[PDB]
Formats: C-alpha cells, structure tokens, sequence
RNA sequence: GGUGUCUUGGG
DNA sequence: GGATTACACCCAAGACACCAGGCACGA
DNA sequence: TCGTGCCTGGTGTAATCC
C-alpha cells in the first residue's frame, strides 16, 4: 500500500538509531559504564560503515 | 473428652523455610531503569507479578 | 544501588 | 525433505564474569 | 635503544508450513 507500505522501503537505506533510554549503559562497577549491547552493535555498524566508505575513495 | 486420643513422643525436625524468609511487602520504591517497572526480588523492596 | 548467566531449592 | 518452532506458572537465594600481541612513551 | 605501558580487535515427544 503506497502511502503507508511501499515496496522499495523494504531495503534499509538510513538506519535509525535509538535514544539512550532504549540502551542505557549499565555501570560495570558503579563507575565503569559496561555498555548496553545495542551501543556495541551500533559501534560495529558505524565502524564497518566508515570502512566501506573509504574504499570507494 | 468423650473420645480417647493417641499420644506419645515422636521425632520432629525443624525446617528452614521460616516465616521471615518469605514475608514481604511493597509500598512503592526502587524501579528498574530499563523500564521503570518495579524491580525483581525480595531483598530489594521488589514487587509482585 | 548494578546487571547477566548458571546452580539448588520451595508451592 | 527440508527448514522452523514451539514444548508448565510463580518465587527465593547464592555464586561468579578478559587476552595477547600492537604501537607509543621515557630514564 | 629495549622493555614498559597502555591498548584495540578477535577463533582450532513431535506434528505443521514451506
């Protein structure tokens, strides 16, 4: 259905990122922020993102 | 007592689950951060499911 | 005022 | 023929979670 | 110069759709 469900939006172009409430980093030992696993997966995505870009330059 | 009753010494043995290892309550209190739903367990002013 | 597992238990 | 996706509720408590090689910094 | 010192990345019961 065009105006809500488009057949070319089933391929992610620009991945949204959730605010920190969804991934509030737990304090490893009340001072060290043992990061919420969403934060790590986003870090690995952002790394591989940039390391895709730099190749086509 | 109109009836006659059985009667003797018999061997019991105390068991752990004391009434102050399960009783509990919760007015309000500590919440999780991920959800604000009231927290888990007894020793933390937890709540019930 | 962690949080995640596993373990043992109780009804 | 493959694949998935399921396969009791609730509670309580105790006990435990980083490695090795890779580049900077100093007397 | 050589080992220290912090330091980042990485492995040898089923019965039911599809």
């Amino acid at each position: 259905n065009e105006d809500y469900a488009r057949p070319e939006w089933m391929i992610i172009t620009v991945l949204p990122v959730p605010p920190p409430q969804v991934r509030p980093s737990i304090a490893m030992d009340e001072t060290t922020q043992g990061q919420d696993d969403l934060t790590h997966k986003l870090s690995d995505i952002l790394k591989a993102n940039i390391n895709v870009q730099k190749l086509e330059m | 007592l109109m009836a006659q009753v059985f009667f003797g010494p018999t061997y019991y043995q105390r068991l752990r689950h004391m009434v102050d290892d399960k009783i509990h309550a919760r007015a309000r209190g500590p919440v999780q951060v991920l959800t604000r739903q009231p927290v888990e367990g007894r020793s933390r002013d937890g709540g019930l499911r």
